[PDB]
């Protein structure tokens, strides 16, 4: 299944800024709901499950002048671990949910 | 949480 609108996507990633590993790990997100760094999601669009790729995200498609460093290019190494369609609850909440059932709201 | 903000 390909990454696209309303897919819940699991990625393994390493984030580098100016050659220094800032953060790495694995996370799942609901695609197409502005829940990721904008440039990263754009780079993930249309990727197949199992794909490994690098993405350069300029500050303007991320944190801009403020940063969170200013004007940094984010250097992502990404693995698309899993792609699935969202549940109705995920779509109405606008975010991905853990696999275990637990009815809730926010 | 910089990749997927809280
Ligand atoms: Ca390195
Ligand atoms: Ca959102
Ligand atoms: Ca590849
Ligand atoms: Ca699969
Ligand atoms: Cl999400
Ligand atoms: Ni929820």
């Amino acid at each position: 299944m390909k990454v696209g609108q309303d897919k819940v996507v699991t990625i393994r990633y390493t984030l580098q800024v100016e050659g220094e590993v800032l953060d790495q790990g694995e996370l799942s997100y609901l695609h197409g709901h502005r829940n990721l760094i904008p440039g990263l999601e754009e780079a993930l669009e249309g990727r197949e499950e199992g794909e490994a790729f690098q993405a350069h995200v300029p500050a303007e498609k991320a944190y801009g002048a403020t940063g969170h460093p200013p004007h940094a290019t984010l250097d992502f190494q990404v693995e698309v671990v899993k792609v699935r369609e969202a549940t109705p609850e995920e779509l109405l909440h606008g975010h991905a949910h853990p696999s275990g059932h637990h009815h809730h709201h926010h | 949480g910089i990749v997927k903000p809280w």
